[PDB]
RNA sequence: ACACAAACGGCGCGCG
DNA sequence: GTCCTATCGATCTTCGGAAGAGATTCAGA
DNA sequence: CTGAATCTCTTCCCGCGCGCCGTAGGAC
């Protein structure tokens, strides 16, 4: 009753297009000139974008179904991490061995 | 009685052993791969991890 | 009957895997159960993945994962690797016949 | 009391069962189970009491 | 042209 | 030496704690 | 459809002072 009465519609909940924060709000300070400080959100975006592109290639190539199926999950996994990075079975971490800070 | 003290020497050694374990993976594969008739130990083990 | 099966490993070190697995097979030599392990290439459909022509059994299954930095098979479950479709392989090999 | 709870009966079942728990959703194998079991508590490289 | 200046995230130790 | 380049994800020193309420779940009634 | 004995992601005073310290793999 609440859902229908609201302006929301459940199908929107499944993301198809994704927003990305304005860069200044996710600054990349030059900790030491070219050796910038780590900026997790950019890193997460980097992973997703690359994960997205690679899937695109196989879709272009029409890769065998099993591979793309796995890719789809791996894409979902990255997005999952991007949001929470810990609600999933395992948080992802860099060489510093600390869990990356998700958006939430 | 249930509790014991660790000092620098003890802790360091364990840390040192951990590094060898990471050597183990590298050396074993190299040894498995190596021809072994011209390879020499300095090739088989590299300092960086330890 | 032997069929191609899908495995994933570390990119770039894929190539090391490409030959090393054969070497491991020649060490333990349950080889006749194997076919070839192959990965196409471009000037790159599969940049960090593997194809395994083989009949799948535990002994071979563990042998494949023996080589480090190989994540494992893809399929319904780890112990149930999925084969690539016959039409897929026959199509893709032609897609590999051109490079 | 435990014997009533226990579903396993033979060493095969025990080795298989424990492996399964240690290796969730993974192919069992009798010698693999044994070797894994050995690693658990009967090899310095994975279990050691000073 | 009448104008900016040097921190992002962790760890340890202490402080009331 | 300088500088370029592609993923990033397994097995090793892991476990080092614990109150409180929504699933899912053990035993029949 | 009743029952506990099972089940896991929330939370863990407010501020301050130094010190250190941050992707991997390679044309040989």
């Amino acid at each position: 009753e609440a859902f229908v009465q609201s302006g929301n519609k459940p199908e929107w909940m499944i993301l198809t297009v994704l927003p990305v924060l304005p860069p200044d709000l996710r600054p990349l300070v030059p900790l030491d000139g070219g050796r910038f400080a780590t900026s997790d959100l950019n890193d997460l975006y980097r992973r997703v974008i690359n994960r997205n592109n690679r899937l695109k290639r196989l879709l272009d190539l029409a890769a065998p179904d099993i591979i793309v199926r796995n890719e789809k999950r791996m894409l979902q996994e990255a997005v999952d991490a991007l949001l929470d990075n810990g609600r999933r079975g395992r948080a992802i971490t860099g060489s510093n061995k600390r869990p990356l800070k998700s958006l939430a | 009685g249930n509790r014991r003290i660790r000092s620098v020497g003890e802790m360091a050694e364990n840390q040192f052993r951990v590094g060898l374990v990471r050597v183990e993976r590298a050396v074993k594969e190299r040894l498995s791969l190596g021809d072994l008739d011209t390879l020499m130990p300095q090739d088989m083990i590299n300092a960086k991890p330890i | 009957k032997k069929r191609w099966y899908v495995v994933q490993a570390f990119s770039g070190f894929e190539g090391r895997v490409a030959t090393s697995l054969r070497e491991h097979i020649k060490l333990h030599n349950m080889e006749d159960l194997f076919g070839e392990v192959m990965v196409p290439t471009e000037e790159k459909f599969f940049p960090g993945y593997v194809l395994v022509q083989m009949v799948m059994n535990d002994a071979s299954w563990h042998l494949v994962r023996s080589v480090p930095r190989v994540m494992g098979f893809i399929g319904g479950t780890s112990d149930r690797p999925a084969p690539i479709s016959d039409k897929e392989v026959d199509a893709i090999m032609n897609r590999l016949q051109q490079v | 009391e435990t014997l009533r709870v226990d579903p396993t009966n033979d060493r095969l079942s025990a080795l298989v069962e424990i492996y399964r728990m240690m290796r969730p959703g993974e192919p069992p194998t009798r010698e693999a189970a044994e070797s894994l079991f050995e690693n658990l508590f009967f090899s310095e490289d994975r279990y050691d009491l000073s």
